[PDB]
């Protein structure tokens, strides 16, 4: 997939389809991160940086400083 | 019952009080500039009264009676 | 060359990458600040200079 | 830079008859300067052009 | 006119079915057993539950209130919690700016009668606005 | 440059002075210009990237060529 | 000032622990056991379902519109629908006012040049508002 | 899947076209008033500078040249 011009790197296949076929998969081995792995959003399970830190609130805190940038000089102008 | 892993109703509570307090700020600017304004248009009238009373008083020595 | 590299699939995971997440912030202010502009630029209050034919760039460069 | 130029040439030509006007009247300038800029090219013209018959002052204002 | 909304309704139904949460699926299977609507429950029993957690949230106020003032929440200071600070700070000033510009009414400050400006305000095209 | 500059001066203005469109019954004209507008500016950003790259190419390629009209080459025997 | 908080926490905590609701106390006790909070997770629970409820809406809204346009609707009207109806009415009726008291940014209507009462916008005591 | 007790979402989506076409009608009305204005005051300058011209020509008339 693609966000943008950023496209996420897909790892090629090593084995054939024979040797494949005989691959037992093991999920209970897997780290809890990586559990019902989708190549298509890899990163679904991964955990926050920050608990309680959404992508939206980062979003609207840029917003709220640009607000901020274009609107403290209404309040508190200041003289040349 | 532990300590408080977060402090929303705190910050909820404050955000509250930074709203109001702006709302005072401005109230406070808008009243200011209103009695200026008040006293600004009765200071014309008053002119206005003291040029239509010149007036009347050239008028009168006009009339010369 | 853009090879590879954390990348989000969609909105909600660009709180998983400290990179990121500054990104979406500067994201965020970009396309915050012209609501902004079209409210301060677009207000009723808004009054033109009354000076402004006292002098203008247009003069200047002329 | 150039926002202090406006300033300057359109109220007094000089820097103290500028800081003669309140906060809030520089505010009022420097916003009208950045609308200027945003329309640029493809702004009113009134903005800059003097209709016939405006009342506002010209440029022998101050001379 | 109609193509366009089958063609909507047919995709909403497909994304519809993509979803993999079972609680979703079996709310949305009984409604449509049933004939009501899951969103509009769904919004009435929210509203119901912040009904019954106002002094649940009083109380977690003044319980949040004694664990700052008691300084121990800046014993355990990260910069997680300097993080959260800094966004909490950022959105006072960003209320206070529009409390201000609603307080006054206006974007900008008004003018005063003494200012050079008042010819701005005597000149304007339109005096409604 | 001088053309970025110029794309970008129109979109500020139509973007701040024209979005209350949005809210009006012209929307849909508001909505085609804008996305003529973010169409032309990814086209433009992309242009530029490559043309960038092309020129120093170019450049050091006149040189290399300079160099090359003059060079003679030996076999070995 | 702070009898008055304690006051308050008191009886907001007898409140709390008054409600004879079996899933409000589990949440309460479970978030103070965790030390989270309810009201928060409770909000945060309802956007989530409202996100994925979004297309559910959506085909709802089709299902309806069918509902109502095959006049299968009215065949089985009732006084019920009639007044669930005389309220939409009204709800239309104060949101056509509202909106279009927004969209001329006004209470009253504009004042015309040629109109006789542009003397009033000329003698406004405050040309700022 | 039985027919809707309920046409909430109907309801919400005439709810929006209503305030929408609220909002039309009202932006209909503002636009209609500015553009009235914008044509007075293009008129009031055309009377004030027919007005200076007439003052010009009796000043040159008086001039005498
Ligand atoms: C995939 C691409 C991604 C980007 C790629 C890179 C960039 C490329 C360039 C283009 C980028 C586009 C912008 C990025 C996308 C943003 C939208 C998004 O996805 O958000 C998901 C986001 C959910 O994601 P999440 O991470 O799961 O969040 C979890 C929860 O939100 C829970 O979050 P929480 O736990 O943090 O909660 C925090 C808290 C915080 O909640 C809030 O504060 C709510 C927000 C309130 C409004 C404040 C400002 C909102 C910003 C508006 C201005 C935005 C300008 C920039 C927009 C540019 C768009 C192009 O929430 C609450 O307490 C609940 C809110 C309850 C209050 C509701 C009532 C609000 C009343 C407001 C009053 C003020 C109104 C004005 C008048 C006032 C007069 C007195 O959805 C929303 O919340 C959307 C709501 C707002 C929708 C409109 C926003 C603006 C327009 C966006 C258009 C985007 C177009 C994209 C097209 C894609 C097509 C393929
Ligand atoms: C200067 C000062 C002037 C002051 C004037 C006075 C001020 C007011 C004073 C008080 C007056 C008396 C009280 C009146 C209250 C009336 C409101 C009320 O009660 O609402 C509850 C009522 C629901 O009550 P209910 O039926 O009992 O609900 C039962 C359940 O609780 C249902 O629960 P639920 O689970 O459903 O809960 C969610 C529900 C409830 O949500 C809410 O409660 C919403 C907030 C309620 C207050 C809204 C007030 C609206 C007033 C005007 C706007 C002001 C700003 C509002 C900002 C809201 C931000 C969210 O959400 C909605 O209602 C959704 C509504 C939006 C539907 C969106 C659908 C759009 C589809 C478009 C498709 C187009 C396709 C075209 C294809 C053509 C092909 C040729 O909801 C509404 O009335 C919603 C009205 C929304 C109007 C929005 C208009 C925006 C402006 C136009 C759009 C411009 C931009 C977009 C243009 C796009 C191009 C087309
Ligand atoms: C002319 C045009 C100008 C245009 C300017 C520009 C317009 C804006 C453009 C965009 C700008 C950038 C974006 C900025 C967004 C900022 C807002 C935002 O994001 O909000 C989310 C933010 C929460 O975000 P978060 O921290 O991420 O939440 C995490 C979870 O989602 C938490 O989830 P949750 O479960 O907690 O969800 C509920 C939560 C979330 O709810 C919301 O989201 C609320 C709606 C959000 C938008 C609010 C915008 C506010 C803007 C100013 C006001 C405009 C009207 C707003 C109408 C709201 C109607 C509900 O509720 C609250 O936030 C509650 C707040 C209210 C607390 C009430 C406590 C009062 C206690 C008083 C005690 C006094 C005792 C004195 C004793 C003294 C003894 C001596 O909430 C707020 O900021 C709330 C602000 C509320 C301000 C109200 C001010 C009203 C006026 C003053 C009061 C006057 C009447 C009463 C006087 C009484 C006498 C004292
Ligand atoms: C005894 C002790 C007493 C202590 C009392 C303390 C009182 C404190 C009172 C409040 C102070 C508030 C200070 C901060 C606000 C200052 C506002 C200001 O000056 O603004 C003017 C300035 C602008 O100044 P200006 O007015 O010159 O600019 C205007 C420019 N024109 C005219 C062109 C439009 O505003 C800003 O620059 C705002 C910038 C944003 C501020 C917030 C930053 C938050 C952090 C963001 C970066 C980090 C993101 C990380 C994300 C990713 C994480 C992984
Ligand atoms: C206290 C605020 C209350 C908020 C309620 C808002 C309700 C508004 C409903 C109607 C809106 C449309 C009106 C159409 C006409 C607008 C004309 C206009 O520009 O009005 C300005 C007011 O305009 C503004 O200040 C605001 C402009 C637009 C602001 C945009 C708000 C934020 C938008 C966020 C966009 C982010 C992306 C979202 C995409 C969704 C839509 C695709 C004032 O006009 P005048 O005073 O006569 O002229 C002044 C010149 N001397």
């Amino acid at each position: 997939y693609n966000m943008l011009v950023f496209r996420d790197p897909k790892r090629r296949p090593q084995l054939s389809e024979e040797e494949r076929a005989k691959v037992v998969v093991n999920q209970a081995e897997w780290p809890e991160e990586f559990k019902d792995f989708d190549p298509d959003d890899p990163y679904k399970n991964s955990p926050e940086i920050i608990k309680g830190m959404s992508s939206w609130n980062l979003f609207l805190w840029g917003v709220e400083c640009a607000f901020i940038y274009q609107f403290y000089e209404l309040v508190f102008p200041k003289s040349i | 019952k532990a300590a408080p892993k977060t402090l929303h109703q705190v910050r909820n509570v404050a955000y509250f009080f930074a709203a109001w307090l702006g709302v005072q700020k401005g109230y406070i600017e808008k009243s200011a500039n209103d009695r200026l304004w008040v006293e600004h248009q009765r200071k014309v009238r008053q002119q206005n009264v003291e040029r239509q009373q010149a007036l009347d008083s050239i008028k009168l020595m006009q009339q010369g009676v | 060359m853009l090879l590879g590299g954390f990348v989000p699939r969609r909105f909600s995971q660009f709180n998983r990458d400290p990179c990121w997440m500054f990104f979406i912030f500067s994201v965020g202010f970009w396309l915050g600040e012209y609501p902004a502009m079209m409210i301060k630029y677009n207000a009723r209050d808004l009054v033109y200079d009354p000076h402004r034919y006292v002098w203008s760039h247009h003069d200047d460069h002329h | 830079d150039h926002v202090e130029k406006a300033m300057i040439m359109r109220w007094g030509g000089t820097l103290e008859d500028v800081r003669k006007l309140s906060a809030k009247d520089q505010l009022r300038v420097r916003c009208f300067t950045d609308i200027e800029k945003l329309y640029s090219a493809y702004g009113p013209k009134d903005t800059y052009l003097q209709p016939p018959g405006d009342t506002l002052p010209g440029k022998d204002f101050y001379r | 006119l109609c193509n366009a909304a089958s063609k909507v309704q047919a995709r909403s139904a497909k994304k519809l079915a993509a979803l993999t949460d079972a609680g979703i699926q079996k709310t949305i299977s009984e409604h449509n057993a049933n004939g009501t609507d899951a969103a509009v429950s769904s919004t009435k029993r929210y509203l119901a539950e912040q009904r019954q957690l106002f002094h649940y949230r009083v109380v977690r106020f003044f319980d949040e209130c004694h664990y700052i003032i008691s300084g121990e929440y800046f014993a355990q200071y990260t910069k997680v919690n300097l993080i959260w600070d800094l966004r909490f700070l950022t959105k006072l000033v960003v209320l206070f700016l529009i409390g201000t510009v609603l307080g006054r009414q206006s974007i900008f400050p008004p003018i005063d009668p003494d200012s050079p400006l008042v010819e701005a305000l005597v000149t304007k095209v339109n005096p409604n606005y | 440059h001088f053309l970025l500059l110029m794309f970008f001066d129109f979109f500020y203005f139509i973007f701040v002075f024209f979005f209350y469109g949005v809210f009006c019954y012209w929307f849909i004209l508001f909505i085609f210009v804008f996305c003529f507008c973010l169409l032309f500016y990814v086209f433009l950003y992309l242009l530029d990237l490559f043309a960038a790259i092309l020129q120093l190419f170019i450049f050091c390629n006149m040189i290399l060529q300079l160099i090359m009209d003059f060079l003679l080459f030996l076999l070995f025997v």
